């Protein structure tokens, strides 16, 4: 009901917070690894509560708050589609991302942009989850293109490597051919 | 499988065509066809928000399950007797579908036998 | 490579088809085409991974093939079965890519299946994790695999599906056993091959914590969601015995062939260089031409 | 020569690697069977 | 309420009244009342503050009312005054049509999820009221280029009247 | 700073012209030859053979190590073509025609087999789905007025 | 991950390339010129050139195969290439 | 509309008499303030165009372009700081006079109420642009650049002059409102298609379509850094306003006559995208991508669809912002390197960490990715063209297939990789640049959050 | 990085595989 | 015997397996000559001014801007209207042009004669 | 295999010139000196309770940092999403549409109180 | 210069089993296939007629290409590997210190002082090394790529800044 | 052992 309406999107809000904390530049770049690791951990925990709420009442939901356009017959609103599909998919998604964030903390321990890397996975998973719950095809394509481009940058993380950026170009090429069908 | 071997590998007509099965009158040696008793009700399972794919005759054992499933939390090891009734109903419906398939299968062998002994009897 | 390119955004396409399933089920021709695509990817990626000299690559092709497997799942009118498949996919496939990254970091930041240090002696936790992940992607009963590719295989054997797709998906399961045990008998084989300074060691506590955090899900979460969910898929209970365990029989068949190819490399003789191995070991034979001819043609007409 | 000595060479078999403490699994045999057995015996 | 069921329909609510078959405490109810106690109540009292300070100084607004004006059918050709007035009236009626089809859009969209897997049978009437709002819209506003004018709209209405009269007389031969 | 000899200019037609263009591109006359005279503005620009930069030696001390280029050397009209990032002329294991034979006898063959698979899809021995009320007619997009024959089934 | 100190790769070159039992260790030295000081040409160098590089975790340049002959040259190239400066 | 025009005109003596070094400061400040006054004009009453007088009127079609120009004038104003710090004070004031007169003529064009006045100020833009290109240019070919630009624009414009005087003689007036309200069906007479060609080809000339697109590549390359963004930004869109207003009389003859140019754009936007994979100069790269975007906006116009009109109206603003955005970066790299070769300096992220970030969202906006107004402007055109002729999505998909292949290619071959070892004068990025691309990119998303304003006059 | 590594390397010996 | 490698324009026969590259005549061994000399002297310039502390700025060869000119401006003055040039230029100057024009007008007239009587459906496509 | 006195001289001289260069790359004790900044007195007290670093103090600072992360990141977001939701989002219609829970034959309703009749006679197919 | 018979056969031997170890993986299999008698190279050392040497080269070099892996062994730092150009992201040219500012100049003070007298040594060495390279340069453009040494005492080698101040392979 | 990390640092 009402808690299912609120927490299902607070799960997204709590992960939006560390990103604009990063845009504040006051955050300590060495603490940010643990910051975003902790945030994805909590977001996973706070994502289970919609999951067992749904498991209790087997109910789906779509939220359409303040709209963007109202062109003739098209009212493009922030239509999140968190049905059984989305609310059952996400908790595993944030669990996997949290586990791999700890894994990356361990692995990426000798890179100056470790916090940059971690927030990069953070933005990628934000557009992933908004794609997961996106009733309107416009938000669906928002998530589609966001995850595609941020994948491209994450492959191109080693920008010095010629093969890395070349493979990023190939990945964006094929993803974009798919985007043509989209 | 034997069915594909008889149809695809062997004579296609001799075995039931999946896209065609069944193509026969329902009382093929089955006089006084008492259609299966209505125990599943469409209104109840629409109220239960069942998938249209599972809205079969066994629906009666599905809807009841959700009842216990609605009253079992927090527990996933509950709701067994009626879910095993549903499992046995899915067993009886799978044997029903495959036995209807074998029914019209031996009836298709009967079709060839019949049209070869009553038409080609000359 | 282990988060994006394993189970999060490469699953985005089949996930989108799942979200668009009500429109999908209306038409059945696109279902057959998706069957064909999901079979052919399980072909190309898996056979290329049959002989791949890089641990990242093999598991990546395992990913792509298994994604084509939910493509087959949405092509046999099972959106939610594919949805459970992506759900436990995020657990298990990420888990094996976790093991891959662990051995990479420990084994001198290297990924090739050549030059391993007999890791099992010095890489125990990663060994157990990798073995159970390998068994999971090859449909381990009661594990994530049971409520996964195992289910999808018995469904495709049951449902009215493309024949060539049907035979192809058991070939894919056999190959899934094959390369999953390939990393097993290459990395942890028992013959050390590595720099003289031994760095293969998972002593980092946080690495252990994360690996076990995903490990418990890959052991438990396979069934901590399979029966808890509301009844949502097709409940085919009875079926012919020979294809009842078609998933299981092709898994054990893939296991035995896998060990056969394993010990054939353990002999003293010379290994075949024929064109079959070439096709096996150059990433499915597709990219090499595409990275060369079409780009040349397009930019040359640009010039 | 170190990469042939038993310190790092001579690992358990691939199934043996798979059977990572499977004797503890054989203990699990008995503990689970006895658990169900005492559940049914006293009920 | 600010809205109403007549233009924003909503099916009557019904809940299963959960009666657990197990003795284990129900978690969802407990977490919901906890979230009520530490979240719902403080925002509720903050909005109590906001409501009382609103009631302390209240101001009003009014529906900006218009009136009917001579339309293009009654507008004289070359008469630029009534021409412009009819253009204004017709364009605001076009906006009215767009808004009302937006309301029907949201009615049918919310109905789909509101009625469940049963949406195909309860929103059908809603779908019935959509298949007729589009077509009539196409009759009143459609294909009017991109410089759509009350004159061009009248020309399209001319096409419609001549077509329907042609069909009527061809039925009567 | 600049002269005319190292500005690309006229198409060479005499051996003195070939030597002048050879100096123009800092590469010798004997291996100097421009592209065909077929009016693509080729001029004095030499038809540098279409190789890539992946085929050169990475270990060499290239003054432009990113693309294995060197400080002040003739470069191909389509150098950006054959960069490491873009298309490469590095050899493939066997003859290019055999790569084409492989790709074709792969994709066209398999497509033939998916055609044969889709015309004979694998099927299991089961029967009808047994849906009542005219295949749930009125409850899946059914006209309330329409009352067609209900599809009924009997057990056996 | 070690800094591969001069003493580290120094120990490397007294285990590798002092691995060579074809020549007895008594005449073996860090300045050992294998072509005439040991009597075996650069031929019976290249093979172990491939062995040692498989251990250190580096690739000797194929262009630098020749002249790369004595243990002093081994520490030379390893130190300059691996920035062995501590 | 005297409220915004009079401050611009009377601003001129301020620059022409102020102290030798406060002229930059004062021109900048007063430009920001008259842009502040300008954004008050975003208001649009119902469907009525915002009328001001017998000669000046505006609407939701105009307002985004007006406030655009007012927002840009500071941009090239303080972009000129680097390139004009060494020239004489009187020449500095003359350059500022040229920019101010250009902006004045733009806001005069866009607020025009009657056709021939719009035309007079439509050709009044060449004089400042021609002066800027020819005088303050850098290389040699700038003279031929001015020739090509001026002669192309005129050879387009004169038929429109003859057509407009003919319209005035025949219909009775050239006021926009009346000819929209007193519009009549342009029949298929053999004089009518030449009427249409005269009324269209002029705007098409300064909207480089396939074939007739040499002036932009051969002028923007060596145009002054301040001028180049102005050409690439606005004067390609005053032609778009010209189509927007003149197409009210060109129907229904536009239904089938547009076909030759129409396809000439779609295949065109592929060729100028296909050409866009291979450029030796980065400025030419941006110019060709710009040409592709204007071919897109051209096919947006010629369908005569409200969704096509919305996609256009968004596309002029989005493309102008992104094109000038990239041209600023090209200027910065050239000024540091004193050359404009493509692959001269790759891997600049290793030296300027924030500059290649700016490159990154610049290319991303060039990509037209959601929810940026570039994507929404493109998307409305996608929908309109689909509803037009089904298949159009194939060619336009090739365009949304080539755009990123060249945009991210420019990133990988400028910012990613590694620096070329010979260049060593690349200093740390000065705050002037990064500040200017900040004022360029942040409002690009700010007005994205509020797309109604730039969405279109058919809202 | 510095001295006193936890798995401080004995040359070519088992790198103290912790039994925990 | 062992599968012989053949050259290709995309996959050139590797340098080792060409027949003539092992059949170097002494004339060719002299023909390579002191190209390393002039190359190394060009290096000498490069490393000289690079290592020169007095110099501070961009240093560029004639080699790059030669290709820039010959790819941007040298085209037309050396361009001749050969029969081949005119042929293929017209080919892709009116082939894709008229071909896209034809397919587009084809589908447009298709819908034109599918809508005048009402075959094509416009039921939900109001937002044209 | 031809190492002339020229380039052995060149090579080992480049080697130990770069060695000396790196010996000068060693930052002196005072380096990498940072400037004074502003430290929060509350966090100062928390840090001063960790210099001794008893396990209970470590756990206490751990849960305090998790507590401030929770307050700023868990119920601070629900402070304003709820205000936006139940007072501004739900103030406009059709914004939060919820799927109707599966009403069931044999379940009563809280408001009306009526119960829909339980399912009719089962086939009673016993196992 | 010209790669000789010795160099050609050395490269062929280097590339032959680098490769074949990847063919056999196991080191026992390595040692066997390598000791598939190594004198197979030395069984025919008597090739006084270099024509037969070239023919056996046509056999040797043009048997390796198909006895070698289509996906052979590559090392990380080796070209085409995993870490060949991975760390180029973090490397920065040495001249990127002069642009630093008095805050950063005094906030690593003595490092910039040592760089100051290092570039002072560059100043005192530039003219000496250029005058040393010009005097001994043979006409026609040196003669090889060998760079002349520092023949004096206290002097500096020619062209010594770039190869010394190059970024370290581990810049992090 | 610690060293100087080199980067194009600019407080601008
Ligand atoms: C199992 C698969 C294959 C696995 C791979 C192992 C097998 C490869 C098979 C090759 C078959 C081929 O017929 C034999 C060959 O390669 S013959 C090369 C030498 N041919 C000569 O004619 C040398 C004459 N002599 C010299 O050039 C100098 O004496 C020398 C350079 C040796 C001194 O060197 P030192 O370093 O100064
Ligand atoms: C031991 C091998 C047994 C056969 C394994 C493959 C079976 C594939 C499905 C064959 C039957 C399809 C129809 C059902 O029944």
């Amino acid at each position: 009901m009402n808690p299912f309406a609120s927490l299902t999107l607070t799960t997204l809000i709590i992960l939006t917070i560390p990103i604009m904390m990063s845009n504040s530049n006051i955050y300590k770049t060495n603490l940010y690894p643990n910051y975003v690791k902790t945030t994805v951990s909590y977001a996973f925990t706070l994502s289970l509560v919609p999951l067992l709420m749904f498991m209790h009442t087997g109910q789906e939901m779509i939220i359409s708050n303040w709209h963007w356009m109202t062109l003739q017959t098209v009212e493009l609103s922030l239509s999140f589609k968190m049905d059984y599909f989305s609310v059952m998919f996400i908790p595993v998604a944030l669990f996997v991302t949290w586990s791999i964030m700890e894994f990356s903390m361990w692995y990426m321990h000798s890179d100056p942009f470790i916090n940059r890397f971690f927030k990069y996975l953070v933005l990628f998973l934000i557009t992933m989850m908004i794609l997961v719950t996106a009733n309107n095809l416009f938000q669906l394509f928002i998530g589609w293109e966001g995850v595609g481009i941020m994948s491209f940058l994450l492959i191109g993380w080693w920008h010095g490597r010629t093969d890395a950026n070349t493979a990023a170009l190939q990945a964006i090429l094929y993803n974009r051919i798919g985007d043509i069908g989209f | 499988g034997a069915h594909l071997a008889r149809r695809y590998l062997g004579d296609a007509s001799k075995e039931p065509d999946p896209l065609r099965m069944p193509t026969f009158p329902p009382d093929y040696g089955f006089p006084e066809r008492k259609e299966r008793e209505m125990v599943a009700t469409q209104q109840e399972m629409n109220d239960a928000q069942l998938m249209l794919q599972q809205r079969d005759y066994c629906a009666h054992y599905l809807i009841q399950l959700l009842k216990c499933k609605r009253d079992s939390f927090p527990n996933f090891l509950a709701c067994k007797h009626e879910q095993h009734d549903w499992d046995y109903c899915e067993h009886l419906d799978y044997v029903k579908r495959m036995k209807e398939f074998e029914r019209e299968r031996r009836l298709l062998q009967r079709k060839k036998r019949r049209e070869q002994r009553e038409a080609e009897m000359a | 490579s282990a988060l994006l390119h394993s189970s999060t955004m490469v699953v985005a396409g089949v996930f989108l088809l799942i979200r668009f399933y009500p429109l999908m089920e209306t038409n059945k021709l696109v279902q057959t085409m998706t069957l064909c695509l999901g079979a052919i990817t399980t072909l190309f990626t898996a056979l290329c991974a049959i002989t791949q000299n890089d641990i990242k690559k093999i598991v990546a092709f395992s990913t792509s093939s298994q994604l084509g497997l939910m493509m087959v799942t949405i092509g046999i009118n099972q959106p939610h079965l594919a949805f459970l498949h992506i759900c436990m996919h995020a657990f298990f496939k990420a888990m094996l890519f976790m093991c891959s990254g662990s051995i990479i970091h420990s084994l001198n930041d290297e990924q090739d299946i050549r030059k391993m240090g007999g890791l099992y002696k010095a890489m125990p936790f990663t060994t157990t994790a990798l073995i159970i992940g390998s068994l999971a992607l090859t449909g381990m009963p009661y594990l994530t695999g049971f409520y996964s590719k195992d289910l999808i295989i018995e469904a495709v054997n049951m449902s009215y599906t493309n024949a060539w797709a049907l035979l192809m998906t058991l070939i894919a399961t056999s190959l899934t056993a094959a390369y999953s045990t390939r990393i097993i008998f290459f990395a942890f084989l028992g013959k050390p091959r590595f720099p003289p300074l031994v760095l293969i060691n998972e002593n980092n506590p946080l690495l252990i914590n994360s690996i076990k955090r995903l490990l418990i899900g890959s052991i438990f979460a396979g069934f901590i969601i399979s029966n808890n969910i509301p009844p949502m898929t097709v409940p085919n209970t009875t079926m012919p015995l020979y294809m009842k365990m078609t998933a299981l029989i092709v898994t054990i068949m893939g296991f035995m062939l896998a060990l056969e190819l394993n010990n054939t490399t353990y002999y003293l003789k010379f290994k075949y260089p024929s064109q079959t191995y070439k096709f096996s070991n150059m990433l499915g034979y597709y990219p090499s031409i595409m990275h060369r001819l079409p780009t040349y043609h397009n930019l040359s007409m640009s010039q | 020569a170190w990469r042939y000595s038993g310190g790092f060479a001579n690992n358990v078999s691939f199934v043996g690697a798979l059977l990572k403490g499977f004797k503890w699994g054989f203990a699990a045999f008995v503990v689970a069977v006895g658990a169900e057995y005492y559940l049914e015996s006293q009920n | 309420d600010s809205w109403d069921k007549d233009v924003y329909p909503e099916p009557p609510r019904r809940t299963p009244a959960p009666a657990p078959q197990t003795s284990l405490p129900n978690p969802v109810t407990y977490l919901t009342k906890i979230f009520d106690l530490l979240v719902d109540r403080p925002v509720t009292l903050a909005r109590e503050f906001i409501e009382q300070q609103h009631a302390k100084n209240r101001y009003y607004y009014y529906h900006r009312e218009f009136r009917r004006v001579p339309d293009i059918t009654e507008c004289e050709e070359k008469d630029i005054l009534c021409m412009f007035e009819a253009e204004m009236q017709w364009r605001r009626d076009y906006k009215v049509d767009q808004e009302i089809v937006n309301i029907i859009q949201e009615r049918l969209k919310a109905c789909q999820q509101r009625e469940g897997e049963s949406y195909r049978q309860n929103c059908a009437k809603e779908l019935e009221q959509f298949t007729q709002v589009s077509k009539a819209f196409q009759d009143r506003y459609s294909d009017l280029g991109a410089h759509y004018s009350a004159r061009k709209c009248l020309a399209k209405q001319k096409q419609r009247m001549l077509a329907e009269r042609k069909a009527a007389k061809e039925a009567a031969a | 700073h600049v002269t005319k000899d190292m500005f690309p200019g006229p198409y060479p037609k005499t051996p003195e012209e070939r030597a002048a263009a050879a100096k123009k591109y800092n590469m010798r006359v004997e291996d100097y030859e421009p592209y065909p005279d077929d009016g693509m503005g080729y001029g004095d620009y030499p038809k540098l053979p279409d190789r890539s930069q992946q085929e050169r030696d990475p270990w060499y001390d290239w003054d432009h190590p990113d693309l294995r280029l060197n400080w002040g050397e003739p470069i191909h009209w389509d150098l950006d073509m054959y960069i490491r990032n873009r298309v490469d002329t590095s050899p493939t294991p066997v003859s290019w025609n055999t790569m084409c034979k492989h790709l074709s006898g792969f994709v066209a063959f398999m497509l033939f087999m998916f055609w044969v698979g889709e015309i004979y899809p694998s099927y299991q021995p089961v029967g009808p789905k047994q849906y009542p009320y005219n295949d749930l007619y009125l409850e899946r997009g059914g006209d309330p007025t329409k009352e067609p024959e209900p599809v009924v089934h009997y057990e056996i | 991950a070690p800094p591969l100190t001069l003493e580290a790769i120094k120990d490397r070159v007294l285990y590798v390339l002092k691995l060579y039992d074809k020549i007895d260790p008594e005449k073996l030295s860090v300045n050992s010129h294998f072509m005439k000081d040991l009597g075996l040409d650069s031929l019976d160098q290249v093979e172990i050139i491939m062995a040692m590089e498989d251990e250190f975790g580096f690739e000797i340049p194929d262009i630098d195969a020749e002249k790369l002959m004595c243990p002093q040259e081994i520490v030379d190239y390893i130190a300059d290439k691996k920035d062995v400066y501590e | 509309m005297l409220k915004i025009i009079i401050p611009t005109t009377m601003l001129l003596p301020m620059t022409w008499m102020s102290k030798h070094n406060m002229i930059w400061i004062n021109a900048t400040v007063h430009s920001l303030l008259i842009s502040l006054i300008s954004l008050s004009l975003l208001n649009q009453l119902g469907e009525n165009s915002l009328n001001f007088s017998l000669t000046f009127f505006s609407d939701s079609l105009s307002a985004p372009l007006l406030v655009l120009t007012t927002w840009l004038l500071p941009l090239m104003l303080m972009a000129s700081q680097s390139h004009l710090s060494k020239e004489t004070t009187t020449r500095k004031k003359l350059y500022i006079t040229m920019l101010i007169l250009l902006q004045l003529f733009l806001i005069m064009t866009f607020t025009a109420t009657e056709l021939i006045l719009f035309y007079i100020l439509f050709e009044a833009t060449l004089v400042p642009t021609l002066i800027i290109i020819t005088r303050w240019g850098n290389q040699t070919e700038r003279l031929n650049a001015g020739l090509y630009f001026l002669f192309y624009t005129l050879a387009g414009s004169l038929p429109l002059l003859v057509a407009l005087v003919y319209i005035q003689n025949t219909t009775g007036s050239l006021n926009f409102l009346i000819i929209h309200y007193w519009s009549h069906p342009l029949s298929n007479s053999w004089s009518n298609i030449f009427m249409w060609l005269a009324c269209i080809m002029a705007f098409m000339v300064k909207m480089p379509l396939y074939g007739l697109h040499l002036w932009l590549p051969k002028a923007h390359v060596e145009a002054p850094i301040a001028g180049s963004m102005v050409l690439a930004a606005v004067l390609l869109k005053l032609g778009g306003y010209g189509m927007m207003r003149i197409t009210t009389i060109l129907n229904p003859l536009t239904n089938y006559m547009a076909y030759p140019f129409l396809m000439l754009s779609m295949w065109g936007m592929i060729m100028t995208s296909s050409i866009c994979l291979r450029q030796t100069d980065l400025k030419s790269l941006i110019a060709y991508s710009s040409v592709s975007h204007m071919a897109l906006v051209i096919v947006a116009i010629m369908i005569q669809t409200p969704w096509s009109f919305m996609g256009a109206t968004a596309l002029m603003i989005a493309h102008g912002l992104t094109s000038s955005m990239l041209f600023c970066l090209a200027n910065t790299n050239y000024e540091r390197v004193h050359s404009r070769t493509m692959i001269l300096a790759r891997g600049l992220q290793t030296l300027l960490p924030l500059m290649a970030t700016w490159w990154l969202m610049a290319s991303l906006t060039n990509l037209a990715l959601p929810p940026s107004i570039n994507l929404i402007g493109e998307l409305f055109i996608i929908t309109a063209s689909f509803s037009w002729s089904n298949i159009t999505i194939i060619l336009m998909g090739m365009n949304m297939m080539i755009t990123a292949l060249y945009s991210l290619y420019m990133l990988i071959t400028t910012q990613r990789g590694k620096y070329t070892h010979h260049i060593n004068n690349i200093k740390a990025s000065f705050t002037r640049e990064n500040a200017l691309m900040a004022l360029h990119i942040l409002p690009l998303l700010l007005l994205t959050l509020n797309p109604k304003m730039i969405l279109g006059p058919l809202y | 990085a510095g001295g006193g590594v936890h798995i401080e390397p004995r040359y070519r010996q088992f790198p103290q595989l912790t039994r925990s | 015997s062992f599968p012989k490698y053949k050259p290709s324009r995309l996959a050139t026969l590797p340098a080792t397996l060409d027949p003539a590259e092992y059949d170097i005549s002494p004339e060719t061994r002299k023909a390579q000559a002191e190209r390393l000399a002039i190359r190394s002297r060009l290096k000498r310039e490069y490393l000289l001014q690079y290592n020169d502390p007095n110099r501070l700025g961009v240093i560029e060869d004639p080699a790059l801007i030669r290709w820039t000119y010959a790819r941007s401006a040298n085209i037309y003055p050396n361009f001749r209207p050969t029969p081949k040039t005119s042929l293929l230029g017209a080919l892709f100057g009116i082939g894709p042009l008229f071909f896209w024009y034809y397919v587009f007008k084809t589908d447009r007239d298709k819908k034109e004669k599918l809508i005048q009587e009402g075959k094509l459906d416009q039921t939900f496509n109001i937002s044209y | 295999s031809g190492y002339t006195p020229d380039e052995k001289l060149r090579l080992q001289q480049l080697r130990e010139l770069r060695r000396r260069w790196l010996k000068d790359q060693e930052l002196s004790p005072r380096e990498p000196v940072l400037p004074p900044r502003r430290v929060w007195p509350m966090e100062q007290f928390w840090n001063k309770f960790l210099q001794d670093g008893a396990p209970w103090k470590n756990v206490i600072y751990k849960t305090y940092r998790h507590s401030i992360f929770a307050v700023t990141h868990v119920l601070i977001p629900v402070w304003i999403i709820h205000y936006y939701l139940k007072y501004h989002v739900t103030a406009k219609p059709y914004t939060v549409v919820e799927r109707k829970p599966r009403i069931f034959p044999g379940d009563t309703i809280l408001e009306t109180g009526e119960v829909i009749p339980l399912m009719k006679e089962f086939p009673d197919q016993h196992h | 210069a010209y790669l000789t018979h010795q160099q050609k056969v050395l490269r062929l031997y280097k590339r032959a089993l680098r490769h074949l170890e990847s063919w056999c993986v196991h080191r026992d299999k390595y040692r066997y296939f390598a000791c598939l008698m190594r004198a197979r190279f030395d069984e025919h050392k008597n090739e006084k007629d270099m024509v037969k040497a070239t023919q056996l080269l046509r056999q040797a070099e043009e048997e390796f290409w198909y006895g070698q892996h289509p996906q052979p062994y590559i090392f990380p730092e080796s070209p085409g590997g995993t870490s060949y150009e991975r760390y180029e992201c973090y490397k920065v040219p040495e001249w990127c210190l002069d642009d630093w500012h008095p805050s950063e100049k005094a906030m690593y003070p003595d490092y910039f002082a040592k760089r100051e007298q290092w570039k002072r040594l560059r100043r005192e060495s530039w003219e000496r090394e250029v005058k040393q390279l010009q005097e001994e340069t043979p006409p026609g453009g040196p003669r090889t790529e060998a760079l002349p040494p520092a023949r004096k005492e206290g002097d500096l080698p020619p062209l010594w800044w770039h190869i010394v101040t190059r970024p370290r392979e581990r810049p992090m | 052992k610690r060293l100087f990390i080199i980067k194009p640092s600019g407080f601008y």
